[PDB]
């Protein structure tokens, strides 16, 4: 729902104002690495099971329009404040802010944005234990479980 | 959801009701009905066909 | 007046009303998976009709 | 619009229209194909809710 | 979209046999030269070369040529795969029974 | 095509170059409302799949819940009879 | 033809090529046209 | 395996009293979020099967008709038609199904004859006349050998009743009633329709009109 | 379906009469209803254990539910 | 028409069914079905216990009830006993209830404690952002 | 109350459940954001003690929590909301960011409804309440006392995702001890980038 | 040619076929079967035989390899500069030679270890003939191997 | 050439709709009988006749007993949406007499 | 042919042909006849298909109209004929077993 | 095309309306629903769900599709009859049915 | 990219020149056997000729 949107997105951006602890940062890097491996670094299409192709692509829906394109666009927008810099100090229109530090752009955000919105993609590969996906997320949880000293969903 | 046993003046509650109740710019149809009010209503099911 | 107020309007309006409003849910519901949807904004406030 | 409202008057570039009647190349053809492609819209959305 | 589909059912139901074919498949491999092809082979008991009974020795002959069954369709040939191979088993590696075709 | 068949065929009147210089700024003005249909579209799609698993897994959960409930009870009186077992060893005893 | 008896050469039967030798006409041609394509924009 | 298994044992009382439910464990699957979900479930019954309200007065559950939030907020003291609630079910069981389309009921009359027309008049008048044609027959049997016996072993459903139902279904209850008035009409003087009926005298000839009628139909597996 | 959220109620004049249900429900069905005149009600049973969960806390805890056991039967003579 | 809609949110899959014992109740009512039984009760796997009636004598109501009167078979179908065949049938969907019994307890047996984190946000977990 | 204006630094911040009538027709609204939503802190006047006429009423200040804005006018509610006794666990709280929220430009309209900041005085006479120095001594934060105690919950009103509670929303734990944008962290954050800036 | 890769076909035993297996030994067919095997289908082994074959292979023939055809790359780099002079520098063109050379005296190096050693490695390696012996693989897992390796040839180009 | 394409298009259109009987039988002798064998077996479906319970469980007991050929239902699955036109005492006659095979 | 397997009649094939030829343009038991041609697809060759077919013949009659249990096992007569309507499951069941006998392949 | 629609309607709508007018002795029924027949079912209909996707999500078309079967049960219409299927697969993607005729009820898509 | 070379294997000038290097190593290794730890090359040995000798035979 939409509610249940805006207040994932607030909590994940009080999370990270306040800070991240050392081992909610090993139970995030754990995170990260399971969500980048099994949806970015592998082709969603490619699960046997229906199920775990729909979800693992709404996952890597989520994963685009919340660190992709968020990434883009916040290094495009340092980019356009370096191209009007470069414009204004050279008096002409110049082209090379726009690669070179919206790819500088890209690279500092993504972690960033990552970051922010680990567990949401994690949680959203929680496809079931009767699925190769779900077994290994599960596995994930478990190990973050011993890590954190919790139990989470 | 509760049955309870009133301590006001159910006569005198609906009486202020009906003389002046809050109302605003932007209220909903729920709860100002005026016109749309009848003391039954049909009752039919959902999904499913009915002539 | 003619084009860029005529084809942006609405959707920067549906796009507000769904960023700050939550497109005007009554949000005390239990399922959301056996709820309705609120749907953002539709009608085009724009047009005549 | 643009063009009636800035080179049409009088004072801005008029035309001398020359012309005594018109000669048209299936002119109601192209003015009918807009509408036409709405009337197909409109009875398939009727159709389907009916 | 037949070369997408195919190529989507390959990838993502093609293994390799990941075991060893056992001595029963391969005994049953070098006896499909007495499978015959567009007529039924009549198979005659004789007690002195096959042993058993005759019903017993009907009843193995149906299962192993006539229904079709496959040799790792079989029970003890499944129980000697997950024996053979129980180094591959732990680990969490899973045998595949039936050849990719 | 044919560039004097296409510039007197609509009732031999030019608006040649207001056509030509239509294509550009339409070429964006749509972007707006198409990805804000697309939000419908995908908002429409989720409310669908909504109606379809409350109309076929909505009365199932219900059962569930009953059946949570029942087992509940089941327990309890497993309980309960075991109680009632002591009670008939021990005829008085027991309070 | 050349390609069956190719893929036959290494274990397959006639019936199990044909399925794999589609696809690497298939693909081979796909190649082709991403190659020509390359070849009209420079 | 026996050659009785699946055979049920003698004096099975289908009692799970004492017993060891610690082996089925590998048999189903739940997931991480199983504690949650179960709550939702008990949520969401406690919120959609309870249209019914405990009374103080009463010590005891009721319930009144669907009503308006209007009425349900701003009326709430003053509410009407409490009935003691009874249950979903007389035996508590559950009655959350999901329903459908029982299957259709045989036709005497077809709704074809007119189909094309979304008011059924004609229909009504089609359906009304072939049962009062029934009717004539059957009308003055019906308390001696049909539903209206004094005693249920001479019971008979009503030849009409599928027909009269038909009628029914097709016409509402004003065209129903004037129609129920010209068939008093007609049973009173016992005006049979063929007794005044001549018109297929002046109707064109047909394929079934034939002389032979049992003939004409040519029948094939 | 637009299901609002309440809570249970652990009301304590429906927690009484849902749980007289449940112990007549209880003292029926534990001689397999043998009795006389069966006044259980299954259903309500049902919302015994959506309303009242301290209630249903105390009938799972083996010490309670011997004491609500000891109760009744005094008070069953 | 053709492409009216410009665009088909092909993305956003059926909700997924994420209730605890789902699955195992579906078997035990497909297997009751098999059955053939009048007698509805028996949709509950509780039914030998919350209408022990059914293995006696049927009468599961004391004359409280309202499905009018003994003039056709399908009447107080709960007040008709089981028989011998649905007995037998019955008894061999016993498995099944079995797990669904003890999916059930196991269930209950679950209850909500403090390392629960995650509780807040477990919607997410549930899958319903599509 | 033992709550007074002298004694308040020893109840200041503590949890207390009180019994009294909340008053929701003169309910304010205190301008507020929770979650990316605008909406209100809900005060109403809450009545302990009073005479039979009800003309002359005593009692305190009491934060129901965060209501959205589409529901803080009364007739926008589906609920005749209850004034009788009610037993509310609250924590008692000076009401410092509250008042410290309106800013520059911003002052608040009684008389009427309209309300910037939380002036503790204009509060206590729109109250009417006759111990006013009481009323003007601190608020009570509706709480739920069932919530982890630290400041990094990061859940601050008693909510889930889906927010099936029923406005308004009282606070955790962690919601009383959260100062919106001025906790530590966030101030370590600024002085971080003015250090920066400066060097 | 360009569209596909083929350095897998002349190393690592993927060349073997019956031909190699009708005239041998059954001693020599079994290691020829084995050596195929464990090259093209390592999953048909125990992970302990898996990675005792890998380490048997990679200090001679895999690494041994790659090290040959670093080296003989570093000879195609006697002088990095090239076309250089004062006036003009070329390090796209530089850049493009080295692009050139390196990777075809690597292909060089690592065909000729590959050429002389793999031959002596199958007939003449104890390891190979000990797990051969542990495995005794028959034809008709060659047959099998055979397929799996061409049908993950055909997976890799897919993917 | 646009006339004569739209009376082609015409004709085919009434040919289709009037020859049906004579189109079906030319093209159902195009192919042998193996190739129109594996095309009926391809479209094969149940359409929802005798869906019983399908055994998932390993330990089910329905399983073997599906498993077994000599197993009857209570019912045939067309007589399972069958109004009964017997009595309930037949019934329950014939039900307290009735024997399990095996 | 809301109820069939096939967007158009005239993808069912011989069998549809057949199928209309048995009734008159007007009789809406083709489209019965039809489901025939359903339920015989791969069965009517196989000699307990062919039993099978007739088993969802009289299934799918049972589920359109209300049957009782030995109505459909004492038909006199299966044969059909042009004006034969599906207005009872009688009739239903002749036009979906003349629709089964029709299936070549 | 507007004189082509009038011919059609008053061929098979206003004329024969004209041939019965009367009670029939024989085959009256028969007369009837030939009467009607030409009249009722007209050809658009195969059309509106042959093209089904044009409005019809995927999760609408398969709650649609449920409700058709559902709709046109009843044997007796020739409207159903010149009417395409219901049982087919949503062209875009389709999420319910897996297989045409892969079913648990007959007269249910599911 | 970088590994086109092998693809110009199927050359048969290409195979030539592999060949004239590999026998050219093992002479090279042969001269040099009497070193310890080089096993140097067997000619009666069937693997070893028919691994040099099929090692480009069926190449696609
Ligand atoms: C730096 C530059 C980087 C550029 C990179 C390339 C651009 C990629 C864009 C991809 C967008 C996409 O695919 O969206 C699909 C996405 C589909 O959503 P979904 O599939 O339902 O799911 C939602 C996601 O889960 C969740 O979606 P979400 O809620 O996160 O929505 C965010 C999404 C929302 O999408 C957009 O906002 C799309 C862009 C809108 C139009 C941009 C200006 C075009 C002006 C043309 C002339 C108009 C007259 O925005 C983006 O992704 C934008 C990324 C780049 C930002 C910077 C772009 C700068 C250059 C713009 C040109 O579309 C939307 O969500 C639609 C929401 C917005 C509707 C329209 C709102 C107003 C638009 C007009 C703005 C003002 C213009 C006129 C100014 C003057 C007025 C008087
Ligand atoms: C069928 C044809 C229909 C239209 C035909 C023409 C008739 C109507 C003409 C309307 C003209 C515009 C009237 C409104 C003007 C204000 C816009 C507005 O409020 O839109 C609401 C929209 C929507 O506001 P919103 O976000 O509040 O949306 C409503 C939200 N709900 C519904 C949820 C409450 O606002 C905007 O679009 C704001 C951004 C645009 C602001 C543009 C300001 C600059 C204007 C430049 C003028 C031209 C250059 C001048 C240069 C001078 C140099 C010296
Ligand atoms: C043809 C008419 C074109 C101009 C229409 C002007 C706006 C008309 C209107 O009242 O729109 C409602 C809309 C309001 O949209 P709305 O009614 O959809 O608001 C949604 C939010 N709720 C439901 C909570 C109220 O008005 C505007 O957006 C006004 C924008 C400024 C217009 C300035 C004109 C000068």
């Amino acid at each position: 729902s939409c509610t249940t949107r805006r207040f994932i997105d607030e909590k994940e951006k009080l999370e990270y104002s306040r800070g991240y602890n050392q081992q909610e940062l090993e139970a995030s890097k754990l995170r990260k690495d399971f969500v980048k491996k099994y949806i970015v670094d592998f082709d969603t299409t490619l699960y046997k099971t229906q199920v775990e192709r729909d979800w693992a692509y709404i996952a890597k829906r989520e994963y685009r329009y919340e660190v992709q394109l968020k990434s883009i666009g916040y290094g495009g927008a340092l980019a356009n404040a370096v191209l009007l810099w470069r414009i204004y100090a050279n008096k002409k229109m110049v082209f090379w802010p726009i690669p070179i530090v919206g790819a500088l752009g890209y690279l500092y955000f993504q972690p960033v944005f990552f970051q922010k919105s680990n567990k949401r993609f994690f949680d959203m590969c929680n496809v079931g234990e009767e699925y190769y996906l779900g077994r290994e997320r599960n596995k994930i949880l478990r190990e973050c479980n011993k890590i954190l000293n919790v139990e989470d969903f | 959801k509760l049955l309870k046993q009133s301590i006001y003046d159910q006569t005198t509650q609906y009486k202020l009701i009906k003389k002046n109740k809050k109302r605003g710019e932007l209220i909903p149809v729920t709860l100002a009905r005026r016109i749309l009010r009848t003391k039954k209503t049909l009752v039919l099911p959902a999904h499913v066909n009915i002539t | 007046i003619v084009l860029t107020w005529g084809w942006s309007s609405f959707q920067i309006g549906g796009y507000n009303y769904e960023r700050f409003d939550d497109n005007g849910e009554r949000r005390n519901t239990l399922y959301w998976k056996l709820s309705p949807v609120e749907f953002p904004q539709s009608k085009l406030w724009n047009r005549p009709s | 619009i643009l063009k009636v409202a800035r080179f049409r008057v009088l004072k801005m570039r008029p035309k001398i229209s020359t012309s005594y009647r018109p000669h048209g190349k299936w002119g109601d053809f192209l003015a009918c194909i807009i509408p036409l492609i709405w009337c197909i819209n409109i009875l398939t959305n009727s159709n389907l809710i009916l | 979209t037949y070369y997408s589909t195919n190529k989507e059912a390959l990838i993502q139901n093609f293994e390799p046999l990941n075991r060893k074919f056992t001595e029963e498949e391969v005994e049953q491999f070098l006896r499909n030269e007495g499978r015959s092809q567009e007529e039924k082979r009549n198979w005659i008991y004789n007690p002195h070369i096959h042993g058993s009974t005759e019903g017993e020795w009907k009843a193995d002959i149906h299962e192993k040529f006539d229904s079709g069954k496959a040799p790792w369709e079989r029970e003890h040939v499944k129980a000697k795969i997950l024996e053979t191979n129980k180094a591959k088993i732990d680990a969490g590696e899973e045998i595949q029974l039936k050849p990719f075709k | 095509r044919n560039r004097y068949w296409w510039y007197r065929s609509l009732y031999d009147d030019y608006v040649a170059r207001e056509a030509k210089l239509a294509f550009g700024i339409a070429a964006f003005i749509w972007l707006p409302h198409y990805y804000w249909g697309i939000h419908l579209n995908r908002a429409f799609e989720v409310n669908f799949s909504h109606r379809n698993y409350a109309h076929e897994w909505g009365p199932r959960r219900n059962r569930l819940a009953h059946s949570l409930e029942f087992e509940q009870f089941d327990m309890i009186l497993e309980n309960w009879q075991d109680l009632e077992d002591e009670y008939a060893q021990r005829g008085d005893g027991m309070l | 033809g050349s390609c069956l008896l190719i893929f036959i050469q290494l274990v397959f039967s006639g019936i199990v090529v044909l399925l794999l030798d589609d696809m690497l006409n298939k693909g081979y041609g796909l190649g082709s046209g991403i190659s020509l394509f390359i070849a009209t924009n420079i | 395996l026996p050659a009785d298994y699946g055979k049920m044992p003698a004096g099975y009382n289908f009692l799970t009293r004492g017993k060891d439910w610690r082996e089925y464990d590998k048999d189903f699957i739940l997931r991480t979020d199983a504690v949650w979900e179960k709550f939702q479930l008990e949520h969401f019954f406690r919120n959609y099967m309870k249209c019914f309200f405990f009374d103080h007065g009463l010590k005891k559950y009721q319930m009144f008709e669907p009503e308006d939030m209007y009425t349900v907020v701003f009326e709430g003291w003053a509410l009407d038609d409490l009935i003691t609630f009874p249950g979903f079910t007389p035996t508590g069981r559950t009655n959350s199904y999901q329903i459908g389309l029982s299957p259709r009921q045989r036709t005497v009359v077809p709704t074809q004859t007119f189909y094309q027309m979304q008011d059924y008049y004609m229909l009504c008048g089609l359906r009304f006349e072939r049962w009062f044609r029934c009717d004539l027959v059957y009308h003055d049997q019906r308390h001696t050998k049909f539903d209206q016996v004094k005693n249920q072993k001479n019971y008979k459903t009503y030849p009409c009743y599928r027909e009269y139902y038909e009628a029914q279904y097709a016409c509402q209850d004003d065209m129903f009633d004037f129609l129920m008035e010209l068939a008093y009409a007609r049973r009173a003087a016992d005006n049979f329709e063929s007794d005044f009926a001549s018109h297929e005298l002046t109707t064109l000839p047909t394929f079934y009109d034939t002389p032979k009628a049992a003939e004409r139909k040519t029948y094939t597996y | 379906m637009e299901v609002k959220y309440r809570g249970p109620s652990d009301d304590k004049l429906e927690c009484e009469f849902l749980e007289n249900n449940l112990l007549s429900c209880l003292r029926e069905k534990s001689v397999q209803d043998n009795v006389a005149k069966m006044t259980c009600r299954p259903e309500f049973l049902v919302w015994f254990f959506l309303e009242c969960p301290t209630k249903a806390a105390v009938y799972h805890d083996p010490k309670g539910l011997r004491n609500i056991f000891i109760q009744d039967k005094i008070k069953q003579k | 028409a053709l492409f009216f809609m410009a665009n088909t949110a092909i993305s956003v899959p059926s909700v997924l069914d994420t209730s605890p014992c789902m699955k195992q109740m579906l078997a035990y009512e497909d297997c009751v079905l098999d059955a053939n039984v009048p007698q509805q009760e028996v949709i509950h796997p509780q039914w030998p216990t919350i209408w022990p009636r059914l293995l006696t004598d049927g009468k599961l109501l004391e004359f409280d009830k309202v499905p009018f009167h003994p003039e056709n078979i399908y009447n107080y179908t709960y007040m008709r006993p089981l028989t011998k065949k649905n007995k037998q049938y019955l008894y061999e969907c016993e498995e099944e209830r079995f797990v669904f019994k003890a999916c059930l307890r196991k269930v209950i047996s679950l209850k909500k404690t403090d390392k629960h984190t995650s509780w807040d946000t477990a919607e997410v977990a549930n899958l319903q952002l599509t | 109350p033992p709550f007074t204006e002298k004694n308040i630094n020893d109840w200041l911040y503590k949890t207390v459940s009180i019994t009294g009538r909340p008053i929701h027709g003169k309910g304010m609204m205190i301008p507020a954001k929770s979650y990316g939503l605008h909406g209100f802190e809900y005060l109403v006047p809450f009545v302990t003690k009073e005479n039979e006429d009800g003309s002359v009423q005593e009692g305190l200040i009491l934060n129901l929590g965060f209501i959205p804005r589409e529901y803080a006018p009364i007739w926008a509610r589906a609920r005749v909301e209850n004034v009788e006794e009610q037993t509310f666990t609250c924590v008692v709280t000076d009401g410092k960011h509250l008042s410290e929220q309106g800013g520059l430009f911003a002052s608040n309209k009684p008389c009427e409804n309209q309300w910037e900041y939380a002036d503790l005085d204009q509060l206590a006479k729109h109250t009417g309440f006759v111990n006013q120095e009481q009323v003007r001594s601190c608020i009570l934060e509706h709480v739920n006392t069932e919530t982890p105690n630290d400041e990094r919950d990061c859940r601050h009103i008693d909510i889930c995702s889906d927010y099936k509670e029923d406005y308004p929303y009282k606070f955790t734990r962690s919601g009383v001890l959260q100062q919106p944008g001025q906790m530590y962290w966030d101030l370590n954050k600024s002085a971080s980038y003015y250090s920066l800036l400066g060097l | 040619f360009l569209f596909y890769n083929q350095q897998h076909k002349t190393r690592n035993g993927y060349f073997i076929n019956h031909d190699n297996l009708m005239l041998a030994s059954l001693e020599e067919r079994k290691k020829l079967i084995f050596y195929f095997i464990a090259n093209q289908v390592p999953e048909k082994l125990d992970p302990v035989d898996r990675v005792k074959f890998n380490e048997e292979l990679s200090d001679n023939l895999s690494t041994k390899a790659r090290l040959i055809g670093s080296l003989t790359g570093l000879i195609g780099l006697v002088g990095f500069p090239y076309i250089s002079t004062r006036i003009y520098s070329r390090p796209v063109l530089n850049i493009g030679l080295s692009l050139l050379i390196c990777p075809f005296l690597y292909y060089v190096g690592n065909q000729l270890t590959y050429s002389v050693w793999e031959p002596k490695f199958i007939a003449n390696n104890n390891t190979v003939c000990e797990l051969s012996k542990k495995y005794n693989f028959t034809v008709f897992d060659f047959a099998q191997a055979k397929k799996e390796a061409h049908l993950k040839a055909l997976r890799t180009e897919l993917v | 050439v646009y006339c004569t394409v739209l009376a082609y298009y015409g004709w085919w259109l009434y040919d289709r709709y009037y020859l049906f009987g004579k189109n079906a039988t030319q093209d159902i002798r195009k192919d042998t009988t193996e190739v129109w064998e594996k095309r009926a077996a391809l479209n094969k479906r149940n359409w929802g006749y005798n869906a019983h319970y399908k055994p998932e469980l390993e330990r089910s007991m329905k399983k073997v007993l599906y498993a077994d050929p000599n197993y009857k239902f209570p019912i045939e699955w067309p007589e399972r949406y069958m109004a009964e036109t017997k009595t309930l005492e037949q019934v329950m006659d014939e039900e307290e007499n009735w024997e399990y095979y095996k | 042919m809301a109820q069939t397997a096939h967007q158009n009649r005239y993808q069912g094939g011989l069998c549809y042909a057949q199928c209309n030829e048995l009734f008159s343009f007007w009789n809406p038991s083709i489209q019965q006849c039809w489901k025939g041609c359903d339920f015989g697809v791969g069965r009517v060759n196989d000699p307990e298909g062919r039993i099978e077919a007739q088993q969802m013949c009289k299934r799918w009659a049972a589920e359109l109209y209300w049957t009782y249990k030995g109505e459909l096992d004492t038909i006199k007569d299966l044969r059909v004929h042009a004006d034969m309507y599906p207005t009872t499951p009688q009739n239903v069941y002749r036009a979906c077993l003349a629709g089964v006998r029709r299936q070549k392949f | 095309v507007c004189g082509i629609y009038v011919i059609h309607v008053i061929y098979n709508y206003m004329i024969p309306y004209y041939w019965v007018s009367t009670p029939l002795k024989n085959d009256e029924f028969t007369r009837l629903r030939m009467k009607d027949y030409i009249a009722s079912t007209v050809l658009e209909e195969v059309y509106g769900i042959s093209y089904a996707e044009w409005g019809w999500l995927p999760h609408d078309f398969a709650y649609n599709r449920m409700r058709g079967l559902a709709g046109y049960m009843h044997p007796d219409d020739p409207r159903a009859m010149c009417t395409s299927t219901f049982h087919r697969k949503h062209k875009y993607i389709e999420h319910e049915v897996e297989k045409v005729g892969d079913y648990h009820h007959m007269t249910y898509p599911k | 990219p970088l590994k086109f070379w092998w693809g110009l294997n199927k050359f048969e000038t290409i195979q030539g020149i592999h060949s004239i290097l590999g026998n050219a190593a093992d002479l090279v290794v042969s001269t040099l056997s009497f070193i310890p730890g080089v096993q140097g090359r067997n000619n009666a040995s069937y693997i070893e000729n028919s691994i040099r000798v099929t090692r480009f035979r069926g190449f696609d």
